[PDB]
């Protein structure tokens, strides 16, 4: 075996935790570690679901909190009203009312469309892939038909002398 | 260095486990990854791709590690007419004539 | 004048022809020297490149190592035109006429 | 407090580029703030100490006026 | 001689006509060989962007006016205009229509300046297209086995023989003009299938063409001869006489 | 597994599988000699000089930074060529591009020309990380052989073959040993062997033999969980 070489180039601005250029898979990483992992629960069921009157009560006791606080609410409420009217009737529409009026604007559901047919291949890529490389399997044994037919000459010339 | 038995498989694949009541309500949405690191693994790309330059070249590469794989190398590469080293037989012609010229005696 | 081989530095060195013999001989081993050539012992004066597996980039790292041996800079509108082993041969021998008689490279 | 304050923003740009020095050199995406950082770091720089030092000299005519005026008219 | 040139040391002759899709200039210089890793400097210093562009792009700009800088010391270029816009400057201030009649025959110049300076690139494929339908050149030559050894086109300083060309002998011309705008160059030329070798010597001069004002073709080939070398046959070619071109058509005589 | 069923999915306004000249309303129109006076065009014939001199460039540049290494030399070329001759094989006819598909493919490989030359392109950087780690994993085969040792390659090989004489020596009724056997014989190797290598094995029982080694597991002490809490 000859000697193989020490070692390739090595870049002396390139590493793996300051990589040099840039790509949206490691910002994954640093926002991963950012969140953190998957927060797995233990138990048998949800915490919210165990603590209803518990999570009642603080809801309750910010909201007097709050309350207790702003003793101008009600001039928040007034102040509040005008927007509340007004974004409401203008976007009603576009929210909503497409759903049984003159047109649907069925843009966004289009994009949920195609990524639910997305998300079935990928659930059958190994199938698909399994079937393509089968393929492509059936033409490599077919090439290699040729070297089992050559084996055997030597065979066919001692019993044919 | 040890083998185990031939006929058995892991112990990963052998090893189970079941559940009972109560049960975890928890459903994992994701395979932790907390380590970076994939090593000794080869790239799932190259999946499907068909014969190219790649496959006779990486077989010198291979043939060259044994002596009768450095015969056949050196003997292609020099005394076979063929403007291609993908070779692909769709024919015996060349195979049926190198016999008819050697089991005449 | 120095390039590293295998991760060793070797000193480049400089092949100077000037007989049609020479020419020819180097040619060949350049041919054959490629790891993409095939029949390289049916490879002869005569031969078309694209008969031995060799296409247009395969032309254009045959003309960089002739530049590498013997110093050359050839342009890229020659490159295109080395198809046969002929080619190389007579590119050859119309630089070495050239610098013999207006002293100095052709144009690049 | 002003003063203490925007120059721990420059250094913080500072260290901003020394974090990651490695793209801000090589990649030539990156070769206007490589250029162009300097120059604003020098301008960021010349509006903190302006500023000081411009106070600075305020005080000083002040402290040196209410002196001298006042035993003129003691 | 081509005008625009840099220290890159490939393609000569085409540096002024490719058009990169660059962002900015490489690192380096094209590589006539494969280098060492310490040969080139990593990281090249701050500034680099704009010393490239410098000396790549404004340097070799300046050096192509500097190479013909003797076509446009005309006494229109060189007292008419900068007068002009000396006797509008006195007034820039009392209105707006002074500073642009000041301003003006300073554009002039500058369009007259860059015209005149580039390298006079005749219509190749014309060329090119007339020497492959010669039977003596199509015999050791081919455009699929030609390579270009040498090339070498300029325009001619001055007015020429006032015997040949009596037509720049005009007052009026030379005022605005000063050489004849006309080009001489060679191309030397062989073919590795042939083993033959020419040089493809040109004269060219500017011809109206079918209308009143326009010129027709800026270089016309007026004279156009082959020296064709061969292993043991030397050959002459006249694709385009100039005894008998000059007869039949005459200069165009440019103005602005 | 999963078809696509849509029979329109490959539909575009300027036909099947456009993807070379899409439709839109400013198309390319005809110039008249006798009735234009001037234009403003950067289409030339350049292209193709330009193709060769930027594989030159890319191959050269590129090379600067392989320390001779002859076989990653060989192996760059390879791949370098499947980037040039993506317009000459693909689906898209790419001598119909809407402007000129040889302009756009020729400034296309310019700006990766520019990164090579910086030694900056990702496709610089991934092939000193792959073969430093293959010239590293040579080393240490080289390593064990110097000392007269048994490469695990080689114990593989060895181990191998050794199982196809035993499987041929009972296999009399049939005498066809096809490829499709040899191959199971051998991923059941790997797949033991794979699994011995996070768990190596100790004794008899092999790699990846022990039972205990799946149940109930804490971590250590010196390294507890990092990034959650435990309970
Ligand atoms: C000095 C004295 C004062 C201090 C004293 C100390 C007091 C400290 C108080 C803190 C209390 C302990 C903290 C424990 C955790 C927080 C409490 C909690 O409920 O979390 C469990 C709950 C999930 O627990 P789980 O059951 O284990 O999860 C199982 C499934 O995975 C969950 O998802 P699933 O879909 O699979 O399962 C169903 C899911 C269904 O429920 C949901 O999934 C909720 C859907 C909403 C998400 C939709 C997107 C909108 C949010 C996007 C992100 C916005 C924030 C980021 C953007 C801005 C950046 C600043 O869960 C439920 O069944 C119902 C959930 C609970 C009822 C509804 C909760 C309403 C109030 C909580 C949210 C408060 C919002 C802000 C209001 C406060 C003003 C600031 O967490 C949440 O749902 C989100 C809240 C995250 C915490 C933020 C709020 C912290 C403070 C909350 C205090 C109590 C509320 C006070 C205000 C009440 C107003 C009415
Ligand atoms: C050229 C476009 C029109 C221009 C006219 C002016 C603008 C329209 C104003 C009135 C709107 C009514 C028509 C609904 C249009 C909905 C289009 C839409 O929203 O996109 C949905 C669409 C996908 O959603 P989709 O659900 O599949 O759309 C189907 C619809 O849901 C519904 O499905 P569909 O198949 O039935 O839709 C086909 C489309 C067919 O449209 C056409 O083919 C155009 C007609 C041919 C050309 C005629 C115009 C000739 C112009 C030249 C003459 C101008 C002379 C000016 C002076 C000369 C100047 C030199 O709509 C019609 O059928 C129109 C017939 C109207 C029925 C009238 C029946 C009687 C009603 C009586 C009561 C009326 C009450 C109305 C209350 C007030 C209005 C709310 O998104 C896109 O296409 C994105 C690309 C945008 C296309 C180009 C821009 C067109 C305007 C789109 C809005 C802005 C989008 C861009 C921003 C996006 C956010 C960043
Ligand atoms: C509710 C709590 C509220 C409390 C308030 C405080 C909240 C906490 C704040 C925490 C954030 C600040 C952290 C401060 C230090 C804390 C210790 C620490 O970093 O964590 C342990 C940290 C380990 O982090 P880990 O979380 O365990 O794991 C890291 C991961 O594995 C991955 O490793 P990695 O290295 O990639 O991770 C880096 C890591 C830690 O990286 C670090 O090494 C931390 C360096 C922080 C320096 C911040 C700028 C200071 C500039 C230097 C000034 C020196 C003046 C000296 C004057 C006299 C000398 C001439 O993260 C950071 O970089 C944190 C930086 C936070 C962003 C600051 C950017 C400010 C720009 C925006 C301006 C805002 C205005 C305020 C600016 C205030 C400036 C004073 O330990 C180390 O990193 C050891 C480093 C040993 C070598 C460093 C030797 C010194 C080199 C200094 C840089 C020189 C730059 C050029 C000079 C510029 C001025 C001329
Ligand atoms: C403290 C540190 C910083 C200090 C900074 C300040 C210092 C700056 C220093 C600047 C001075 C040195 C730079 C020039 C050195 C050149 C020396 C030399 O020997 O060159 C000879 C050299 C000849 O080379 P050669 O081929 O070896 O000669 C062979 C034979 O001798 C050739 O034989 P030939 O018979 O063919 O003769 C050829 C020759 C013929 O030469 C001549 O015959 C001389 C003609 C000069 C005419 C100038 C007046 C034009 C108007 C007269 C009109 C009078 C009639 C009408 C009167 C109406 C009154 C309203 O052609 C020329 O060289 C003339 C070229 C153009 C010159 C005229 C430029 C006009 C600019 C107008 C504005 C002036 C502002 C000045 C600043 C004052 C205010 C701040 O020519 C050159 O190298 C040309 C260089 C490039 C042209 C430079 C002219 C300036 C261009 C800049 C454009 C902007 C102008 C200013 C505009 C500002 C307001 C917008
Ligand atoms: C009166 C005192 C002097 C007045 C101030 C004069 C300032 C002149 C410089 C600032 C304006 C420059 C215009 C910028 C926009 C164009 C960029 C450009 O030039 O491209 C070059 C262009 C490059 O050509 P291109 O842009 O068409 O592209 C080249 C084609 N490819 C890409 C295919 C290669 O060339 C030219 O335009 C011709 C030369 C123009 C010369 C520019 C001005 C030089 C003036 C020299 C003054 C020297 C004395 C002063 C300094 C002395 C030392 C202190
Ligand atoms: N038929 C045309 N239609 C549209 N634009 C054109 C046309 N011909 C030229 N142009 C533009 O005008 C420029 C000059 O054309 P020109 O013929 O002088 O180029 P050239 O490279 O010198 O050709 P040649 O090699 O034959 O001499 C071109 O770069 C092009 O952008
Ligand atoms: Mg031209």
């Amino acid at each position: 075996m000859k000697k193989p070489m020490a070692k390739a180039y090595e870049h002396p601005y390139n590493s793996e935790h300051h990589p040099l250029n840039f790509s949206a898979v490691k910002i994954a990483e640093t926002f991963h570690d950012f969140i953190g992992p998957e927060q797995v629960s233990p138990h048998y069921e949800s915490f919210a679901m165990s603590r209803k009157f518990l999570l009642t009560f603080w809801g309750g006791f910010f909201v007097l909190n709050f309350g207790m606080a702003t003793v101008d609410l009600n001039w928040i409420m007034k102040s509040t009203y005008i927007p509340w009217i007004f974004w409401f009737q203008l976007m009603y529409f576009y929210v909503e009312g497409k759903n049984s009026m003159f047109m649907p604007l069925l843009q966004r559901f289009y994009r949920r469309a195609a990524a639910n047919e997305i998300f079935t291949m990928e659930a059958f890529y190994h199938e698909n892939i399994e079937n393509k490389l089968r393929n492509l399997m059936r033409i490599t044994k077919g090439q290699l038909e040729y070297w089992d037919i050559h084996t055997s000459y030597g065979e066919i010339r001692a019993d044919s002398i | 260095l040890q083998w185990g038995s031939l006929a058995e498989r892991p112990m990963v694949d052998r090893v189970m486990s079941t559940s009972t009541w109560p049960v975890p309500y928890y459903q994992r949405l994701f395979k932790a990854y907390p380590i970076r690191e994939k090593k000794d693994k080869m790239s799932l790309l190259l999946s499907d791709i068909d014969i190219d330059d790649t496959n006779w070249y990486q077989a010198k590469d291979f043939l060259r590690g044994s002596f009768r794989g450095r015969q056949i190398v050196d003997y292609v590469e020099n005394n076979i007419a063929s403007n291609t080293y993908i070779l692909i037989q769709q024919d015996v012609a060349n195979m049926a004539k190198a016999y008819v010229h050697d089991i005449c005696g | 004048l120095t390039q590293y081989v295998e991760g060793q530095i070797v000193n480049r060195n400089q092949l100077t022809l000037k007989k049609q013999e020479d020419i020819e001989q180097y040619v060949l081993k350049l041919v054959r020297g490629y790891f993409r050539t095939t029949n390289k012992q049916g490879l002869n004066i005569n031969s078309v490149l694209q008969d031995h597996g060799l296409d247009e980039f395969d032309s254009i790292e045959l003309a960089m190592q002739v530049e590498e041996d013997l110093g050359y800079v050839i342009s890229a509108e020659t490159i295109p035109v080395l198809n046969k082993v002929k080619h190389f041969v007579n590119y050859i021998n119309h630089v070495e006429q050239f610098k013999a008689e207006n002293g100095k490279a052709p144009i690049a | 407090a002003t003063a203490l304050y925007k120059s721990s923003a420059l250094a913080g740009n500072l260290f901003l580029y020394a974090y990651n020095y490695n793209n801000f050199t090589a990649n030539i995406r990156l070769r206007t703030m490589r250029y162009l950082f300097p120059v604003v770091s020098l301008a960021i720089f010349g509006n903190i100490y302006w500023d000081y030092r411009s106070q600075l000299v305020k005080v000083n005519l002040f402290d040196e006026y209410i002196q001298a005026r006042a035993q003129e008219l003691v | 001689q081509m005008g625009f040139s840099s220290d890159n040391p490939y393609n000569k002759r085409w540096e002024y006509k490719w058009k990169h899709s660059y962002y900015t200039y490489p690192r380096d210089y094209e590589h006539t060989e494969v280098r060492k890793p310490q040969d080139s400097k990593d990281v090249p210093p701050i500034y680099f962007a704009y010393y490239k562009d410098f000396v790549d792009r404004w340097l070799p700009g300046m050096n192509m006016w500097w190479q013909r800088r003797h076509r446009i010391f005309d006494k229109f270029n060189v007292y008419f205009l900068p007068g002009m816009s000396l006797f509008f400057y006195q007034f820039a201030d009392l209105a707006l229509g002074f500073k642009i009649m000041a301003a003006f025959p300073l554009f002039l110049a500058y369009t007259r300046i860059r015209d005149k300076t580039l390298d006079p690139d005749f219509k190749e494929t014309y060329l090119r297209d007339m020497i492959y339908q010669n039977p003596e050149i199509t015999k050791y030559f081919n455009e699929e086995t030609i390579h270009v050894l040498d090339y070498e086109f300029e325009y001619l300083p001055g007015y020429l023989c006032p015997e040949k060309f009596p037509e720049y002998q005009n007052k009026t011309w030379q005022f605005f003009n000063t050489d004849t705008a006309q080009a001489e160059g060679f191309f030397k030329f062989g073919d590795v299938e042939s083993g033959a070798t020419m040089t493809l010597k040109f004269k060219t001069m500017p011809i109206p063409g079918k209308f009143r004002y326009q010129v027709g073709e800026p270089f016309y080939f007026y004279d156009l001869r082959a020296e064709i070398k061969c292993d043991g046959v030397y050959k002459e070619v006249v694709l385009v006489d100039e005894k008998e071109s000059l007869k039949k058509i005459r200069p165009f005589l440019f103005l602005i | 597994g999963y078809k696509i069923r849509n029979k329109s999915i490959f539909w575009t306004r300027a036909g099947w599988k456009n993807n070379w000249h899409p439709k839109n309303f400013n198309a390319p129109r005809p110039s008249y000699g006798e009735f234009t006076m001037g234009i403003r065009c950067r289409n030339d014939h350049h292209s193709f000089l330009r193709y060769v001199q930027t594989y030159r460039n890319m191959s050269r540049h590129c090379k600067q930074y392989f320390l001779g290494d002859k076989q990653l030399e060989e192996t760059f070329i390879l791949g370098l060529r499947s980037l040039f001759l993506v317009p000459y094989d693909s689906q898209c006819l790419t001598d119909q591009i809407k402007h000129g598909g040889e302009r756009r493919f020729v400034d296309q490989l310019d700006r990766d020309f520019e990164l090579i030359s910086y030694n900056t392109h990702p496709y610089q950087l991934f092939t000193y990380t792959v073969r430093n780690e293959h010239l590293a994993w040579k080393n240490e085969q080289y390593e064990k052989i110097q000392k007269g040792e048994k490469t695990f390659e080689q114990e593989l090989l060895d181990y191998l073959d050794e199982q196809v004489l035993a499987e041929k020596a009972k296999l009399r009724d049939g005498q066809n040993f096809s490829i499709e056997r040899m191959t199971e014989i051998a991923l059941h190797v790997f797949r033991k062997a794979r699994a011995g290598k996070v768990r190596p094995a100790q004794d008899v029982r092999g790699p990846d033999g022990n039972v205990n080694d799946f149940l109930e597991q804490r971590r250590p002490f010196e390294h507890p969980n990092p990034t959650g809490v435990t309970h």
